[PDB]
């Protein structure tokens, strides 16, 4: 009742899982991604100008 | 009616009983038949039989036991089936008796 | 003020201004762990014969 996978991190993938365990029937899904921008820690240094 | 084919659709965890079978009882008239199953190793579900005249009757049946083999009296003879009753996801529950 | 940092951006990823965007990235794949609920799955007898 909780399976786990791991995907083509790219956007433009469509990831899908066809996991059904006994008695519930074949769980078909199909999850998509879109973007994830970076942005690291970043700490600002000077502000250059004339 | 005879030929005693039984279709256990989900041998379960398992929980209260439930689980599938089906008697393809090849039959000329189905009605009232015979249901309570000649084996103890795993505890039906229903009692009676609505018999699908040459038909696919289907029924309940419950087992705990993953090497379950399903011995059942479907009225005019015995049944022969054997699947693995796959056990189930949850831990504590209401009740369940194979 | 030469070549783009997102457009010099190896990667694949696409590099964009103050919100810093590096995103849809030619990097990493994605992990997951789904908690299936019991009704994404049909019936045991609930199935098309």
């Amino acid at each position: 009742y909780e399976h786990t996978a791991t995907i083509p991190n790219v956007v433009g993938f469509p990831y899908k899982a066809h996991i059904e365990r006994n008695g519930f029937s074949p769980m078909t899904l199909q999850l998509e991604v879109v973007e994830t921008s970076w942005e690291p820690t970043l700490n600002l240094e000077y502000i250059t100008c004339e | 009616v005879t030929d005693l084919s039984c279709q256990v659709v989900v041998c379960t965890h398992s929980s209260d009983f439930g689980g599938v079978a089906t008697l393809s009882y090849k039959t000329d008239k189905p009605g009232k038949c015979a249901v309570h199953s000649h084996s103890n190793v795993a505890t039906l579900q229903e009692a009676t039989v609505d018999v699908k005249e040459d038909g696919k009757v289907t029924v309940h049946f419950s087992t705990a036991s993953a090497s379950p083999a399903f011995k059942v009296s479907v009225c005019d003879a015995k049944t022969t089936c054997t699947a693995a009753c796959e056990p189930p996801k949850d831990h504590i529950v209401p009740y369940g008796a194979s | 003020k030469g070549s783009s940092l997102n457009t010099k951006a190896p990667f694949g990823c696409k590099i964009k201004t103050n919100p810093v965007r590096a995103m849809d990235c030619a990097v990493g794949s994605i992990p997951v762990s789904m908690d299936i609920p019991d009704s994404a799955f049909t019936r045991v007898v609930d199935a098309p014969a």
